[PDB]
């Protein structure tokens, strides 16, 4: 029983030293080749680290890996962060009993200018659509630094995580990034509750509207 | 395509004889990959036959596969199992560490290993005392200078070829007295009847008409023969048919020639046969 | 170089069974210390793992994908296909072939990858998506636009006003879905002529909305 | 390939000759092209050559104990033996059988050894040892048995407590062996320290304090 968790982004100043650690919360890490690896938007991954304490031969030497904290939790160390190691990383170990567990995405990014906050706007869910018995929910997401944000939605006494699309982000024209989220819902569903929310997490922050009848 | 595998040190011994040895089996289970003959060709195995195949199986790593050979060194090609240099077989083994393999460790598949004297070829050692390795050694308790000569392998999953559990069958042949009885199918062929066949029934090399025959022979009778010791008869292996074999055809042509003198024009003679088995007037 | 060649169709219908195929060209699949793998990108996901195939053909499948996933490597051709049944709205996501090191060590370092083929799923075919306006409450109007299979499907306003657009996601429906939103001074201003539009090239319709 | 195996006694008494013999499997020791030699070694010294035998009679020595080694052969059982006569307490040694390859041109290697039986000389047959301490005088400290007839022998340090040098055949024909500790400073001395032995073949037990 082999298990990983990775975080949605880690970003720091340049020139700084990161830490992105692939949680092995279930089963020993440290009986297993530890391997990290990095990819494009498109384009298929490639291998960033080859050994657990040895770095591959085309990869510029700027990392270090964490195996261990005497107990659990392996870590990735990078030292030098610059503007050509923006990029996607995820984790990748094997179970004793042959099952391969890769952790997750894990977006990396510099702060090479400040954080800008996710502007977030509703709208009513369609009164015409509501009239064709549907009752499909709609946010907007624009405006911020990072490459990719999480959406969650908030009902009036209870999250709702069930039914939530996030659309892939897309670069605006000052180096910006748009998305946007959809939540399907019924009519009586949005008759009987009183109100919901649309939040877009940041890096250190979240903007945060609602919408009711 | 057994469960059970014996262990390098305790190899399986097998004697296989009075039998019809079907190796297509052998190439159908797996993709063979480190197949390797030593004393006959990897496909002439159906057209001889041998007096006794032994089939040594055991289970060793995937660098170790090349031990297996006539004259080697290493840790199972010295103390473990050895071929002698007349070595005249094959070899077979087939990656098998889906079924050899456990998460905690495998620990029933062991290797001898710093043995005084290097085995003999085809040799088996049951015994495992300790090893003595020293003039003060212990009183029979393994520890210093007793240390103990099987060593585990290391067979557990995520594991590189080097390191897998490869299940290796080796079939050693045997020439000897009584001579042999075990050979390969000959994978017989349907029979032909009215014509002039080549016929080799259980060996029986001629060339006549293959006709339906009348006379019944006994029992424990395969072939029949004449006054002239020539066989004119024989029987079907497949059934109690009996087919006479006459003489199919032979003659001398005698060509029939006016003369030069008068004319070119000439015919022929085919003395002794129908003209309906040769090839206008 | 090594290359990866990869064939295979990425429009199926759904509750199917699909086989991708996959062969290593510039080389020979025959090769030892070297397994041979298929990878999945799941949509909005992170990396997923699929299973890798020896030489000998252990069949190390994923557990959770257990008798839903299945790949067998012939080397007679030097190529191995991946193949899948049940294929629907669940995954929808890209396959890639790769080969991994076992030389000694553990298996590790995927030095070759695929190109990768977008496996789009749907039981409708190429049809115009439904449009409904968006009430105003500084106001914003704007058009919800739903239900829309084939890619080529744009959102404008006025035909040349284009105010912003965002990005599309395959929701449950198995179909994508777009937005729009203009900006007004005031919300006194909605019984103005905003018309958004949008259109479908497979079948060259374009349809209008009137937003008041 | 071939391989040879050495048999025979392994303690005899002195001056009397000794006969070993060399069993020779997947090889004919009546073929030519090759000798058939026999290699002893000391304990922790070279290799002394003896001599090698040909198929033909033609047997060689060593100028040093020519007068008194003469090696036979047996075609029969494809083996040699090497008769050594007046043997002394030094001649304990392992000897190696080993064929040499004569076929290229000239004599050559050894290509193929034997196991090596190390064999000793002793006129005694049962002697019960001798213990000694190594009084001291960071310190050291230890015991020293010495005066006895078999090989083996265990010893111990306060019944479990925390090197034994290996035994050394001495002229007498008897064995020797001795045992060390040692101390960070010479306070350890007020702890208790004895030296025991264990003597399986004899089965005898010696106790000595050492301080
Ligand atoms: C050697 O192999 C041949 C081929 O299988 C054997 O011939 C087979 O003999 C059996 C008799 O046990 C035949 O079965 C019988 O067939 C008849 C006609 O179809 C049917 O009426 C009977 O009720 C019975 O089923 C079988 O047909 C026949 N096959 C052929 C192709 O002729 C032969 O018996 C074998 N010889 C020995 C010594 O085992
Ligand atoms: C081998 O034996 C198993 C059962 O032990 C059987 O299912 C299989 O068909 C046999 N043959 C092969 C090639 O695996
Ligand atoms: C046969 O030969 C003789 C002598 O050469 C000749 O005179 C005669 O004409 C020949 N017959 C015919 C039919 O030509
Ligand atoms: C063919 O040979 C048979 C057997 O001798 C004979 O009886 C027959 O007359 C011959 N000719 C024909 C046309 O059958």
């Amino acid at each position: 029983e082999f298990m990983l968790t990775q975080p949605h982004s880690v970003s720091e100043s340049p020139e700084m030293t990161v830490t992105i650690s692939c949680t092995g919360s279930s089963g020993s890490i440290a009986d297993n080749y530890v391997q990290w690896y990095q990819q494009r938007p498109g384009s298929a991954p490639t291998t960033v680290i080859y050994e657990n304490y040895q770095r591959p031969s085309g990869v510029p030497n700027r990392f270090s890996g964490s195996i261990d904290s005497s107990s659990n939790s392996a870590s990735l160390t990078i030292s030098g962060l610059k503007t050509e190691d923006e990029a996607d990383y995820y984790c990748q170990s094997y179970d004793n009993s042959n099952v391969a567990v890769f952790g997750g995405g894990t977006q990396l990014t510099v702060l090479g200018q400040p954080k800008a906050a996710p502007s977030v706007t509703l709208f009513p869910p369609s009164s015409e659509e509501l009239q064709a018995n549907k009752a499909t929910l709609v946010c907007l997401i624009s405006d911020f630094y990072p490459g990719a944000v999480t959406v969650a939605w908030k009902a009036d006494s209870s999250p709702v995580k069930a039914g939530v699309e996030t659309t892939t982000p897309s670069k605006q024209s000052n180096n910006k990034y748009a998305a946007s989220s959809y939540l399907s819902l019924t009519p009586e569903q949005w008759k009987s509750h009183r109100s919901y929310s649309c939040q877009v997490t940041h890096e250190g922050s979240t903007v945060e509207k609602t919408v009711a009848p | 395509n057994a469960t059970t595998f014996a262990s390098v040190y305790a190899w399986n011994r097998k004697r296989i004889s009075n039998c019809v040895a079907d190796y297509s089996v052998i190439y159908n289970f797996a993709p063979f990959f480190a197949f390797k003959c030593y004393g006959v060709s990897p496909t002439k195995l159906n057209d001889l036959c041998f007096t006794n195949v032994y089939a040594d199986s055991f289970v060793i790593r995937g660098n170790e596969v090349s031990q297996i050979a006539p004259g080697q060194t290493g840790n199972i090609a010295d103390y473990n199992y050895k071929l002698p240099d007349d070595f005249t077989g094959c070899v077979i083994a087939w990656n098998s560490n889906k079924l050899d393999s456990k998460p905690s460790g495998n620990y029933n598949y062991l290797y001898r290993l710093l043995r005084k004297s290097k085995l003999k070829p085809f040799e088996r050692d049951i015994s495992t005392e300790i090893y003595q390795a020293g003039n003060k050694p212990c009183n029979g308790v393994a520890g210093p200078n007793c240390y103990s000569p099987l060593q585990s392998y290391g067979f557990r999953p995520t594991y590189g070829v080097g390191h897998q559990p490869y299940r290796v069958v080796v079939l050693s042949f045997e020439l000897l007295h009584a001579p042999a009885t075990v050979c390969g199918p000959k994978k017989s062929t349907n029979l032909v009847k009215n014509k002039c066949v080549n016929f080799n029934f259980n060996g029986l090399t001629g060339t006549g008409v293959l006709t339906e025959s009348n006379k019944k022979f006994l029992p424990f009778q395969q072939f029949g023969r004449d006054i002239a010791d020539t066989t004119d008869a024989v029987r079907d292996p497949q059934t109690l048919e009996i087919l006479d074999i006459t003489p199919c055809s032979f003659g001398g042509v005698s060509v029939i020639t006016p003369g030069t003198n008068t004319s070119n024009q000439v015919a022929v003679l085919y003395q002794g046969v129908n003209c309906t088995e040769v090839p206008s007037n | 170089q090594v290359q990866l060649q990869e064939s295979g169709p990425g429009l199926v219908r759904p509750s199917q069974t699909l086989s991708l195929t996959c062969t290593v060209s510039g080389g020979s699949v025959r090769n030892e210390y070297y397994y041979w793998s298929w990878i999945r990108q799941p949509p909005g996901q992170g990396l997923e793992w699929i299973g890798y195939m020896h030489n000998s053909g252990n069949t190390y499948y994923n557990p959770s994908l257990k008798s839903r996933v299945a790949i067998s490597v012939d080397m007679s051709k030097n190529q191995f296909s991946l193949k899948l049944s049940s294929v629907t709205v669940a995954d929808t996501a890209v396959y890639y072939c790769a080969r991994v090191d076992v030389g000694g060590t553990l298996v590790s370092t995927f030095d070759h990858w695929g190109q990768g083929i977008l496996v789009t799923v749907s039981s409708a075919s190429t049809k115009g998506p439904s449009v409904f306006p968006l009430a105003p409450s500084t106001a914003a109007l704007g058009c919800l636009v739903k239900d829309y299979f084939p890619e080529p499907v744009t959102v404008s306003w006025n035909s040349g006003a284009l105010v912003h657009t965002f990005p599309a996601v395959l929701q449950s429906s198995g179909l994508y879905s777009l937005s729009s939103v203009v900006t007004v001074p005031s919300s006194s201003l909605g019984t103005q002529t905003y018309i958004c539009n949008v259109n479908h090239k497979p079948s060259n319709t374009k349809v209008d909305k009137r937003v008041e």
